């Protein structure tokens, strides 16, 4: 219970509610409160219980509780709501206090666009040259922050993955690719390979099976 | 009356052995002991407590409500002997208990000469 | 027959310099391509490279420790000397002296082949950490028992001294052997009386001839039974509560007490303290416990106090045991089916879910005691709200899915409820 | 500090092959070597220059290089090979030396088994009752260490998850379960929910959609 | 008007105490259900709680830091003092003063409403007693040139002294100003001669009446041109080397030579040394450079030295520039397909992977200059082998994949290659 | 010969002022700086350098190697004066450079004093 986990970052375009969650084992039997710390200032309390709110804070910030996690809803995000939002609770017994990792609500420009990943298996011509490469192509996403994770039968693979940095397109939406290098013996052993891309918050997965569709 | 050299010899050996007393300082008890007061160990305890300055071993505070600092004669051998004997795992040492424990330990040394002489 | 035998100081203070001295026999540093270096390994962690000297006057240091290292060689009398200058209690481990060899010229990358035996190095913690003083059973005692204050430390102190404020000299002195990580003394007070109130604190030191550490935080010992008038305790709701209700303990009495205490037996936590307000010719203080759960269970007893004597409490009040437990709810069964009967599988996963029930035993049996094979019942899940949940699934063949009735029957004796739900496949 | 990263731990049943890979940005130009440290003793050199073994090392150990990663394979691991394995290499400039975090190969008493994950949508009669709960059931896995991570629409969800510790089973393989509680509107809002199970590195996933069945 | 005002030292030396104090105005700490505490924040990271003291004298500390922290409270003066004991340089950051209030008397859990402002606290990284002795331009010097040794330190040393090994009297004595704690001195060696070689070592002090610090690392200065024999440098492969083939520089001499130094003209790590093995008719020693890369490029000079006086040298050999170039390679076009089944999807993707090309401009256009409906050519990934790779995907309407024939053409101009591949899905 | 008392007083004044010479040192010099030798500066330079043991100010080592340690002139005012006077910020001083610098400064002071009395 010594850790109260929060998302590392949340970004939302103006006018859309942003939800920040604070999950921990000790939240079941202790109260919580939410703090806002604008850059270069002192943190300001927002709501001091599971649900109730201070008088001066605007009507946008409302809190809710559910099980072992409490969540904040910044209804109608505006440009002046870019800050770090923290969470507080106590230990299980009622004791030494705790502070969460804290998210960072950021307002965007162009609306968010999810990636479109296409995965291509090695051709039949690959294996004659005693080579095998899997290519993962990511295009039409914004902003430019991706992290590809190559998994073979679920278990992570970090031997041969090569990833380019995001680059600008003609549409002001970034695009990037990732290549995996495989010996022909490996590609005919595991059941399936998957190229997982994680956007700011997302996990889009594509699967290719050497034995099924080849 | 050949036990009066034995009575002092045994105690001056035992005090040196038990309390790691320096050889050049052991005989000082002879001046303050004789052939009738060696039976009672409390006299030896008083003489040690007066001359050997065992009171300096214990911690003392400079001014009331201040951090303790070690006593004056901390580095003297008698402090090391007391530390190794009476302290250690599972022991306590009050201000009053130290003369009591010293007297109890000197009683056995005193009785040793009587048992051995015959 | 290449051997290396390290040898050097093992125990060292917190701001002194370590000087190990390797000694190697079998190879000479005047041979091209060789080298000698030191590798450090903290207890149960990964290896860290420290220093290395080649067959030359060239020395390579760890970039982040370059400021506090000095490696030197003596080829005439085979040996290597390493000197760390500012050791801390984190720079303790098992230093190794190792051989070396260049892969090839053009890059000073080496592989250490002939290692040496371990060389344990430990650093004594300085007098900065303060001891922690704790008392059992509780800070407040009747004037007849004895107390055992416990002073503990996480630095390896050998001697502990206990000080009571208001007195000129130390109250007691004791020592404890420094077990692997922790040491603890067990000062035993005598039969208590009126004049044992005050703020006890205890220091620590490595021996009785060194600087004592920072003082421990004061511990308040209060002695009860030195006032004539008595106090009484009562709870506004009923003593039995349903684990979700406002509960407000009350302390009421005659007499002029301006401070009340509320203690729960079995807990060493600090007592609650509040001031009193004169209402209806009675001095009272009100303790809002707020929402109550199973934790706030036990017996609570009140205590009076006065400011003229800071560490004296009135005679203990009558216990008022508080019992908190949730009410029996009974299960609510709910059917579950995969809703995607793929034809490319032989066994389905029909099952039933039990959602909320407080009394712990519940049993699920299918087709009234039949179908004993292929049935699994997972253990109960304790929800945050305090009500258990269950699940049971049966793996039946794909052909059996069809005109074969499947139904799960459940029971919860403490609620007298039997419910039967038929899990029809969608 | 050090740039070479290794898996925290690897477990393998007797007779199989264990693969350890350490990767960094300096393995491209500078060689590598593998060390074996049994508990208490001093480390022993195993493989140097990425391809070669010593003359007094069992034939089972072999190594290979794959771009910016080097892999050491213990073919047919026996009961003796239970130790920690460190790889070392220079930095980019080839002056200083860097060790790795170091794995810990351990042999299991009983052969490993993979979880069998079955997920169930809320009943068609729960939407009438305005309460929705997904169920994820994990069965027949060894050893017992599973971390259910619910994901909705590809984004993590931690508001309502309730999980029990793995428990002993009548058969000598552990079991567990996990429940997610949803408001019906949230259940019908998203398009896909997925239970995700992590067991000794391997990851298994089962997905359901509201449109398939409500 | 509740406000908090914190003040104290803002720069503390390492391993020393910190004594922040908070002065609160607007509330009285004697009232029930209040408390003051301290909260840290490293620059950029999240907050962390340190200490708290309530209306009753109860202290809580973050368990990971219970040994070091200590909070004391005074009511009349309205001041609270935090006295963190050991300050390693990872404790820097803003320190806030907060005004904690309890929720209910059930559990000592508080919410911080009125925050302070915060005082930046910085901790000195640490000082290195050892001076650093570096020489410009390089350890190899002409027979007639003015050297400049740079004995520098960061411990606030006021004066430095230079000792040559083998001599009982200090060579020179200098001074410098403690400019922000960093000191540097530049001893000037006049016209060098045969006797200026050796191991120069420099010390430091706070003033002429202090004690001198630890010796700096020895530095070797080698005189060139003293001998008569000439040495020549010959590379066994061609002076131009394609990356990968392992260069083997060779030094030959007509005289009785023992050790050969090989230096890279640019600022390098250090000269190499090897022993000379007699060969057919010349003394020689070859340096295996291993697999060369773009780093081992520049001018190489091979000196010659004898152990009669180990710090002397022959004349520099003729410079031998070593040029490394990555040879151009021809791209190989492999055709990647959606996979055998892409049924029920309106638009499908077909593409070409160009693998292993070195000059960077490659240009892919599908079906000559047509099919510019969506061709996207992804940027290229520089593989660790040093050869680039790039791919392009054409989105196509699905039925068309049956009839429309899509094929791709690659143009790598520098290698004069045009390859066409007819991709298909089957 | 009326210049002789004036010249002697002026030169001893200059030397005492520059080097913080001890009061007894003034009369010690007057015993030797007698008018037979005020003409030259090398004689008085060497006389200062050997009478006030300026050579002891610089550090020296016991062994052939071994860390340097401050000399016998640890706290003499003359060593502190010469240290604060010559070893400033960017001034060098070897064994054979100190006598030259002292010669320069002493000659300057004597010439100035003599020609100012003139
Ligand atoms: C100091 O007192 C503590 C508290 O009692 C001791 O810790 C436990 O003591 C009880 C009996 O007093 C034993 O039954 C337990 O086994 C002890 N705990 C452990 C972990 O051993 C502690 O042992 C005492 N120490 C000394 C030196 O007397
Ligand atoms: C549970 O009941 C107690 C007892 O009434 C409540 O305590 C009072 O709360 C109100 C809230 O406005 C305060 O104005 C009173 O001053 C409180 N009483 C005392 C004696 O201080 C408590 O708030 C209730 N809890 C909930 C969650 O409603
Ligand atoms: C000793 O070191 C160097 C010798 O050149 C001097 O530092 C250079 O001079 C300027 C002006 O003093 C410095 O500000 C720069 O750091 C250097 N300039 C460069 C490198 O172009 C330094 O002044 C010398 N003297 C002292 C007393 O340090
Ligand atoms: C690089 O090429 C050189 C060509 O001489 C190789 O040099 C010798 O290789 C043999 C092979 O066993 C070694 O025994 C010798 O010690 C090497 N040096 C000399 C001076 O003969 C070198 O091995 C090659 N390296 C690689 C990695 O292929
Ligand atoms: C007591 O401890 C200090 C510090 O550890 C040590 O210097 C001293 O020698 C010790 N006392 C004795 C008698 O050894
Ligand atoms: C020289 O430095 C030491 C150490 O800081 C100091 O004690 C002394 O006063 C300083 N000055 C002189 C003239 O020694």
């Amino acid at each position: 219970s010594y850790d109260l986990t929060q998302p590392p970052s949340v970004s939302v375009s103006p006018g859309q509610t942003a939800r920040i969650t604070c999950s921990g084992d000790s939240l079941a039997r202790q109260f919580a409160s939410w703090y806002q710390q604008k850059p270069g200032q002192s943190p300001v309390l927002l709501i001091y219980k599971n649900i109730e709110r201070l008088s001066a804070i605007p009507e946008r910030f409302s809190g809710s509780t559910s099980g072992t996690s409490v969540t904040l809803t910044i209804s109608g995000v505006q440009a002046e709501d870019e800050a770090d939002y923290f969470c507080q609770s106590a230990d299980d017994s009622g004791s030494y206090s705790l502070f969460g990792t804290g998210t960072r609500v950021s307002v965007l420009g162009q609306p968010k666009a999810n990636p479109t990943v296409t995965l291509f298996p090695p051709s039949s011509e690959e294996l004659q040259a005693n080579k095998a490469t899997l290519v993962c192509l990511i295009s039409d996403f914004y902003p430019g922050a991706v992290t590809v994770a190559w998994k073979a039968d679920g278990s992570p693979v970090k031997a041969g993955v090569e990833t380019t940095k995001p680059s600008k397109q003609s549409n002001n939406k970034y695009a990037a690719s990732s290549y995996l290098s495989l010996t022909p013996e490996q590609w005919k052993s595991h059941r399936s390979y998957s190229c997982q891309v994680t956007h700011e918050g997302s996990t889009v997965e594509k699967t290719v099976a050497p034995t099924e569709c080849s | 009356a050949a036990r009066i050299p034995a009575a002092i010899d045994a105690v001056i050996e035992g005090i040196k052995s038990k309390f790691s007393i320096d050889t050049l300082g052991g005989e000082a008890l002879k001046s303050v002991i004789d052939g009738t007061n060696y039976y009672d160990a409390s006299y030896i305890t008083t003489a040690i407590y007066n001359k050997f300055q065992v009171s300096s071993c214990l911690p003392s505070v400079p001014f009331l409500g201040g951090p303790p600092v070690p006593g004056a004669g901390a580095n003297k051998p008698i402090c090391s002997a007391v530390d190794k004997l009476y302290l250690g795992s599972g022991n306590f040492l009050d201000k009053s208990s130290l003369p009591g424990s010293i007297q109890k330990d000197v009683a056995k040394i005193v009785a040793g000469a009587e048992q051995a002489a015959k | 027959q290449i051997t290396l035998k390290e040898s050097g100081p093992t125990l060292v203070e917190r701001t002194q310099t370590l000087t190990l001295t390797c000694t190697f026999s079998g190879f000479s540093l005047t041979t091209d391509g060789l080298g000698v270096g030191w590798i450090r390994q903290p207890p149960g962690k990964a290896l860290e490279w420290l220093a290395l000297i080649y067959y030359d006057d060239v020395r390579r240091y760890r970039p982040s420790l370059k400021s506090r290292l000095t490696i030197t060689k003596d080829t005439s009398k085979n040996r290597v000397v390493l000197t760390v200058t500012d050791m801390d209690p984190v720079d303790a481990g098992t230093y190794f002296c190792v051989h070396a060899s260049l892969f090839n010229l053009g890059s000073r990358n080496v592989y250490f082949r002939y290692w040496g035996q371990g060389t344990l190095v430990s650093v004594s913690s300085g007098v900065s950490k303060k001891p922690s003083l704790s008392v059992q059973p509780g800070p407040i005692v009747a004037p007849e028992e004895t107390l055992t204050l416990q002073c503990g430390s996480d630095a390896g102190y050998n001697r502990f001294v206990l000080y009571k404020d208001g007195e000129r000299d130390f109250l007691q002195l004791a020592g404890a052997q420094p077990q692997a990580g922790l040491s603890q003394a067990n000062f035993t007070l005598g039969p208590v009386s009126r004049s044992y109130g005050g703020q006890y604190r205890c220091y620590g030191a490595h021996n009785l001839s060194s600087e004592w550490s920072a003082p421990s935080d004061p511990l308040d010992i209060l002695i009860a039974g030195q006032f004539y008038d008595r106090v009484s305790l009562s709870v506004q709701p009923g003593p039995t509560v349903a684990s979700g209700e406002n509960v407000t303990l009350l302390c009421q009495s005659q007499g002029w007490m301006q401070t009340f205490l509320l203690t729960k037996e079995g807990a060493a936590d600090d007592p609650w303290r509040l001031r009193s307000t004169y209402q209806s010719q009675k001095y009272q203080a009100e303790f809002p416990m707020g929402p109550v759960t199973s934790a706030h269970a036990g017996t609570y007893r009140c205590y009076g106090s006065q400011s003229s004597k800071p560490y004296l409490l009135t005679h203990p009040s009558d216990p008022l045991e508080l019992v908190v437990s949730a009410s029996t709810k009974g299960p609510s069964v709910f059917p579950l089916a995969p809703c995607s009967r793929s034809t490319s599988e032989s066994t389905a996963a029909l099952g039933c879910l039990v959602k909320d029930y407080f009394p712990e035993p519940v049993t699920v049996s299918w087709n009234s005691g039949a179908l004993t094979s292929g049935v699994h019942t997972f253990p109960a899940v304790l929800q945050s709200s305090g009500l258990y949940s269950l699940s049971s699934v049966v793996t039946v063949p794909s052909s059996s899915l069809g005109t074969k009735t499947y139904t799960c029957n459940v029971d919860h004796k403490p609620s007298n409820t039997k419910v039967d739900k038929r899990v029809e496949s969608k």
